[PDB]
């Protein structure tokens, strides 16, 4: 199990780690987060009591190094910084361990949510969306844009998503118009599966991460390439039938997971209805379509 | 964007465009078959081509054989039409393509948009008019070439004949939507206005007849009173 440590809390912040999420207060004596499962990457946030305004936080892989949170007072965000000296560190962590001054990854045992939320999401390749390269873990919040939101403004703190879009020449191949553009599967696993992605599981990986940071960040950009993602999908006649499953495994733990009140923004009437009620794949998703039935009737 | 009575003007400026109706690319007539069921019968369309500053008329001929084996028939027919414009843009010489193509109905958007990918710096735009192209084949020459075809071809119109020697491109098109809108709303009439006096023909290489200016004032509004006598029948007002 990994730590997060902390230097202080001087500014008072609602401070997230995964789907969890606790308040510290002004100068609370807190020195951060531990027993933090090893395996899976993580994200820790943050949004000011005074100023709600930006979310941010850090994507991270304890595997891959010694990381704290320092607070800037000059930049007023709580930074992620990494820590080479491996024996100070421990013995940091060791003493607030010992003082009692962190919270507890609270995972109960037979919860498997932050696992079905980040599947296929590597830390490896969010760095490849989040440039960065001098960090090994990965700033994002709610006001960054992606490339595709760019092109239609400052590319060094952009989120470099796949692009995706219907009516491209990427998308069309020359005198296949119709069928390419009502049955996107050449799109999808010739273009985008073969081509780019290589394979199904750095697909849903994107997907999962534009997911989260929608989520979590309320970052705009995200939530449409995540919902550009499910409906490349759901509007391709010729789909794996493993991805299928896995599809509906995906979106069914993002859909539990999601805010109910957060329904209204992060969910998009007309891609849903697409998938579930007139895509190809409408009859496809079974355990995502009953809990969207269930939970947002009204959406539908 | 889109088209309506305040940029209408726009229509008669000296950027290149083109009107495209496709209402008259899939007919069918519909009937009974022997054991009582129903069945349709395609008969030869037409792609409504327009270019409404000169009357350039692109009249492409849909032959029924374009259907044969097809399913969808109405969702294919919007394909076929955008497949057929964006032919047609490629093979005129760039001083020639326009640089928007105004669609009719809102269905043909991303047909003509998916199909125009090559030529990003073409405007695709919709109109809030609701013109009366469907009627182009009220006009006899035009009926009479789409029915005689026995394969897909293309026939270039003047629609305004010679009127551009007298009369503004607006003035011109002004007097075609009205023409168009009374075949459309009752043409046996429209017809006997147009042809009841034998004295005033066709040209051979025209459409309409050979009206006089004086002439075309007295059927002009004989055809507002016609489309104003269908309202009250219709209406009863
Ligand atoms: N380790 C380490 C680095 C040091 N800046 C520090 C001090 C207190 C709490 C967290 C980190």
């Amino acid at each position: 199990m990994n730590t997060v440590p902390f230097t202080s809390a001087p500014i008072e912040v609602t401070i997230g780690i995964d789907q969890y999420s606790f308040n510290v207060k002004e100068n609370q004596p807190f020195h951060g987060i531990k027993d933090i499962p090893i395996g899976h990457v993580h994200v820790i946030h943050f949004q000011h009591a005074d100023n709600s305004s930006m979310r941010y936080g850090y994507w991270f892989d304890c595997r891959m190094g010694n990381f704290y949170i320092q607070y800037d007072p000059k930049d007023g965000l709580y930074k992620m910084m990494e820590e080479r000296d491996g024996a100070k560190f421990e013995n940091i962590v060791h003493n607030f361990k010992e003082r009692q001054m962190m919270v507890s990854y609270p995972k109960i045992d037979e919860d498997d949510t932050w696992y079905n939320l980040t599947e296929f999401v590597q830390m490896d390749k969010i760095r490849k969306i989040v440039r960065k390269d001098e960090n090994q873990f990965s700033y994002v919040d709610s006001s960054m844009t992606t490339v595709q939101e760019n092109e239609l403004s400052d590319p060094a703190h952009s989120l470099n998503y796949t692009v995706i879009n219907f009516k491209s020449r990427e998308a069309i191949r020359p005198g296949h118009e119709m069928e390419d553009f009502l049955d996107k599967s050449y799109y999808l696993n010739t273009v985008m599966l073969q081509g780019i992605f290589k394979n199904s599981s750095n697909y849903f990986g994107e997907l999962q991460f534009a997911f989260l940071n929608a989520m979590f960040f309320g970052n705009y950009g995200s939530s449409l390439q995540w919902h550009a993602m499910i409906e490349l999908i759901c509007s391709s006649a010729t789909v794996p039938k493993h991805m299928l499953d896995k599809l509906d495994e995906i979106l069914y733990y993002q859909i539990k997971t999601l805010p109910e009140q957060y329904s209204d923004i992060l969910l998009n009437e007309r891609v849903w209805n697409i998938c579930l009620y007139s895509s190809f794949q409408k009859n496809s998703l079974h355990n995502t379509e009953k809990i969207m039935e269930n939970k947002y009737p009204e959406l539908l | 964007g889109a088209m309506n009575s305040s940029n209408y003007a726009e229509l008669f400026n000296n950027d290149i465009k083109l009107f495209v109706d496709d209402t008259n690319v899939y007919r069918v007539t519909v009937h009974k078959t022997f054991e009582g069921n129903v069945a349709t019968k395609a008969i030869n369309g037409c792609i409504f081509t327009l270019n409404p500053k000169t009357g350039h008329l692109f009249l492409k001929i849909i032959h029924t054989s374009v259907w044969a084996g097809q399913k969808r028939l109405s969702q294919l027919a919007k394909w076929k039409t955008a497949e057929e414009v964006s032919a047609l843009v490629r093979s005129l010489p760039k001083e020639e393509q326009p640089k928007q193509i105004i669609v009719t109905r809102k269905a043909m958007l991303d047909p003509l948009e998916v199909h125009m990918l090559d030529f990003p710096n073409i405007a695709i735009r919709p109109t809030e008019l609701r013109l009366p192209f469907s009627a182009a084949m009220s006009i006899d020459k035009l009926s009479d070439v789409v029915m005689k075809a026995t394969e897909p071809q293309m026939v270039l119109f003047n629609i305004y004949d010679d009127w551009l020697d007298r009369i503004s491109s607006y003035t011109a098109f002004s007097r075609l939507t009205l023409l168009l809108r009374a075949l459309k709303t009752n043409e046996e009439s429209a017809k006997m206005i147009l042809l009841s006096d034998p004295t005033i023909t066709i040209k051979s290489y025209h459409l309409w007849p050979s009206f006089t200016d004086e002439q075309w004032i007295t059927i002009e509004s004989q055809m507002r009173d016609l489309i104003l006598t269908e309202y009250g029948r219709k209406y009863n007002v």
